[PDB]
DNA sequence: GATGTATATATCTGACACGTGCCTGGAGACTAGGGAGTAATCCCCTTGGCGGTTAAAACGCGGGGGACAGCGCGTACGTGCGTTTAAGCGGTGCTAGAGCTGTCTACGACCAATTGAGCGGCCTCGGCACCGGATTCTC
DNA sequence: GAGAATCCGGTGCCGAGGCCGCTCAATTGGTCGTAGACAGCTCTAGCACCGCTTAAACGCACGTACGCGCTGTCCCCCGCGTTTTAACCGCCAAGGGGATTACTCCCTAGTCTCCAGGCACGTGTCAGATATATACATC
């Protein structure tokens, strides 16, 4: 494999505490549980990411691995950040959502970097890494978007990098069945504000 | 409710090789352990011909394995071209050999 | 005719490919001859299966035991 | 209704590459290769349960077979890793 | 010059150097001789297969039997060339 | 308690010759020729029994590993030398 | 009764039954086969003996010996397709000269 | 000492004579004692494996003869 | 015309064709249950043909490129012959090693329920094959 | 020092990979016969060695029969341009038989039981091996 994933792994797993690690690698569903019982969870975390990383240096890795750990550390951890809220408007399977995403994006953009992870009440947890015509996407500034497919509404989060902003929201309109998006003035920390506005509004129209 | 390949750590399956090798009448007894490291052995045949064929299908700009790749990954390797020597790829052609 | 097929550019890009930098003339018969002499030993050695699954049709597969029992063995069209 | 092996070589080939595409014709061609050494290897490993006089075939006997069936460095590193499958394989 | 252009050209790509209809025919007629009166069916990928068993034969002939041509200083393949690479093998 | 095939060819050689003698070296020979041909014969039919998806090796199995095992004039010899065996054999 | 003398035979029937059973080539087998297998084997013994004692008999010697058989297997044609890829112990070749 | 000079200068003299041949060059001399030595390996390696799957310390000919056989070269005479 | 080249026999030497005892694998008997041979069927894969194009093969021609024949120098190879070294006979010792006869145990066939891993059908969409264009190379 | 070879871009197209339905074959689990690992004892046949002895290799000196480079001659494939032609593509019909299922039946397998055949052992004795001696074939 490359020499690069494998500082990026290692730094997510020194980003998780060790309350919760165990529970982020048997969520992580990637590394067999013997393999789990071979490593000590008592000595220091120095050491701990170096064995856990000396297993994934002989079976598998890959980039998209490495990014739904991230989706997974990033879906414990909405204390961080702070989310914008979308909604489309002006017009269903989530495969064909999917593909036409990934393609158009694919298609705006040389180099990007997609990734999905299914959760219930239909939703899912897309991660974008963007990049640029000629430079490798930039894994540790992602941009986390929470789509629903029932409601027309996509919950945003903020990045350092800005100017992609416009392209993700009309490439996410053309790549949905809508004509238009809006940007309201709801930007806050936790999600279940967000969550309570929006359905409060939608389930009682 | 749990898998022999997961437990064998591989990725060929070991439940039909094990079916193979009684149904084909090599012998009358199977020892259980057998078809595990036959098909360890067929992993690490496929997964070198398959780390030979890549580097020369990235070598030709392309990632689509088409057959003339995997005859170039044969013919200039010199350990597989020991073992595979009777054996005339189809769709081949032939290495570039002049004089 | 039904021999003639076997052209002589076709015989000439089948040496070109071997390496040959310049061909004499004769061997556009003793090739022809030998190609003769090698498919009527794959045809039979296929035939005899054929004729034993009493089945009128000549599969890939028999073309490809053929092969392998003669010593060539074939991969791909399996 | 009728088997073949194109689902393990992809994700063996998924495994040690990340995107490499394989076509649907080359693919034959591992099918073609993978019920060919099956056939040596398993077969001629049957001729010596037969030479020793026994009737089993265990790891021993196919051990010897790759011993055999190979040439030497692919030899020596098959040889090392089917031992190494085989012990994780009996402390299930 | 031309035949070192057309050596780099037929080495790099892999078609079938023989046409499809007349070799189909020339097999069809082998099969007739042997137990007469039926015809036989042929699948269409059998000829293919068998063609290309054929083609990878007999450039595999003209490769080996080309080295005892530099080796008598010549440049130039003779039947007498073929005939003793046939002679070597033992086919 | 180790068996060989020496008294059937001796028996063969004093049927189609009065008095030939044979050594007790080129006697071996013939051992190591027909332990050879059985394992081509019986053991290539046995790989017919296998491509039509059988189970059993009857005669006619038999009959076409002659006609692949042998070359043309012998093998017709032969194969109308064996039916003249096996009617002869039927009808007890 | 035996059944090496009932289909009239000299080669044996009952080994040759014994040899299929045991040498794991099929699940069953059936009786017709190893009769035409014993007809078969005795057949090639008798044609590669009577070459043998003819070449024996024109060197003025009354006992069989290897250089006989090699040149009874290469002088015919039969068998140098069959036995091609043979050697054989105590061998010699065939007187083979050639000049430029 | 030398090892492999028990092959003399004329057995392949012999060797040639009986294979028919009028005029033996130098260099052939250092060229067939090079050629038997690879063979004699892959029969060797190939013999010595058969009888070290039976347990026995004792290289019989029946191994040897089952090495040629899966070699391509098949010998009769001995058993 | 002396040097091989085949033949007469000397005898002597041991393998071998043969005779006997004998252990065990082959024949007789018969049940029984799966293998398969025969019967029908329906589709599906192959065969035959119309027709039009377009690459692809056939044919003259001349010209250089190469094969072939002679030839001289010479050097690496065969041969003759004395030596000296290593190979064979054969004989002794003599002990590691095949093998084979019991045993007991872990181990693999054998079998009833059950469920998901993998196979068949489908549908894109990006990878790729081809077509046309802009930048190098030797005679 | 400019037609030819290499890289590049655009566009159609079509097969490669993702997805769903499903079914049957792989899993799990408990039962029992037995294949083979394991130990120990017994005959045998392979290795080490040594003295002899002698057959062959070793080393060398030399004569000379091919190896090889050269060169002259003559013929003979390859590139080129024109004409001809059949291979292929796509279609359309149709039909021969390949694959599937049913059903009975029959034929081989297993186990028991009885004894005739094939193997190990032993022995006189003829076939040839080698050796010497003597009648033909020859550059």
């Amino acid at each position: 494999m490359d020499e690069t994933v494998a500082e990026f792994i290692k730094r997510t797993i020194l980003k998780i505490p060790m309350n919760e690690l165990t529970t982020i690698l048997k969520a992580w569903d990637f590394l067999s549980e013997n393999q789990l019982q071979t490593v000590n969870f008592r000595q220091r975390k120095e050491s701990v990411v170096q064995h856990l990383i000396h297993l994934c240096e002989e079976k598998r890795a890959s980039i998209s691995d490495a990014a739904l750990l991230d989706i997974i550390y990033m879906q414990f951890h909405q204390h961080q950040k702070v989310w914008d809220v979308f909604q489309m408007s002006k017009g269903f399977d989530m495969k064909q959502f999917k593909n036409s995403f990934k393609k158009i994006l694919q298609r705006a953009l040389k180099n990007v970097t997609v990734s999905f992870r299914e959760t219930e009440e239909n939703a899912v947890w897309i991660r974008i890494a963007w990049g640029t015509q000629y430079t490798k996407p930039n894994q540790y500034k992602p941009t986390y978007v929470v789509y629903y497919s029932q409601t027309p509404y996509a919950f945003t989060s903020s990045s350092m990098l800005r100017r992609n902003t416009p392209l993700l929201g009309q490439a996410l309109t053309i790549a949905s069945k809508h004509h238009q998006i809006v940007k309201m003035d709801l930007r806050s920390r936790y999600l279940d504000s967000l969550k309570a506005i929006v359905f409060k509004q939608y389930n009682q129209t | 409710a749990k898998s022999r390949s997961s437990r064998a750590g591989l990725q060929f399956p070991v439940g039909r090789v094990h079916r193979l090798l009684r149904k084909g009448n090599y012998a009358e007894r199977v020892g259980a352990g057998a078809p595990v490291y036959l098909a360890a052995v067929l992993e690490y045949l496929t997964a070198e011909i398959l780390e030979l064929a890549g580097n020369a299908a990235r070598d030709n700009k392309k990632t689509r394995i088409i057959p003339r790749h995997l005859q170039l990954a044969i013919r200039n390797d010199e350990e597989l071209n020991k073992l595979l020597g009777r054996v005339t790829i189809a769709q081949g052609g032939v290495l570039p050999n002049i004089q | 005719d039904n021999i003639q097929g076997i052209t002589k550019p076709a015989i000439r890009r089948l040496a070109r490919r071997g390496g040959v930098k310049r061909i004499s003339g004769l061997i556009y018969e003793e090739t022809r001859g030998v190609l003769k002499v090698f498919l009527e030993n794959v045809i039979r050695d296929a035939v005899t299966y054929t004729e034993h699954a009493k089945r009128k049709t000549v599969t890939a597969m028999d073309v490809v035991y053929a092969l392998k029992r003669q010593g060539r063995t074939l991969y791909g069209f399996g | 209704r009728k088997e073949s092996y194109s689902v393990y070589v992809y994700k063996v080939l998924k495994q040690v590459h990340p995107d490499t595409g394989i076509s649907s014709k080359a693919m034959g061609i591992m099918n073609s290769f993978v019920n060919d050494i099956f056939e040596r290897i398993a077969g001629e490993a049957s001729r010596l349960a037969h030479y020793n006089k026994r009737s089993t075939i265990t790891s021993r006997e196919i051990q010897t077979a790759v011993r055999l069936l190979l040439p030497g460095e692919l030899a020596k590193h098959a040889v090392s890793e089917g031992t190494k499958a085989v012990t994780k394989y009996t402390s299930s | 010059q031309g035949w070192l252009k057309e050596i780099r050209k037929l080495q790099k790509s892999t078609h079938l150097l023989i046409r499809k209809l007349p070799f189909s025919r020339l097999a069809r007629e082998i099969c007739v001789k042997f137990t007469r009166g039926v015809d036989f069916n042929w699948q269409a990928q059998a000829l293919l297969a068998l063609q290309e068993a054929a083609e990878a034969f007999l450039v595999h002939l003209f490769e080996d039997a080309y080295l005892l041509t530099l080796h008598a200083g010549r440049v130039t393949l003779f039947p007498k060339d073929v005939q003793l690479a046939r002679r070597i093998r033992g086919l």
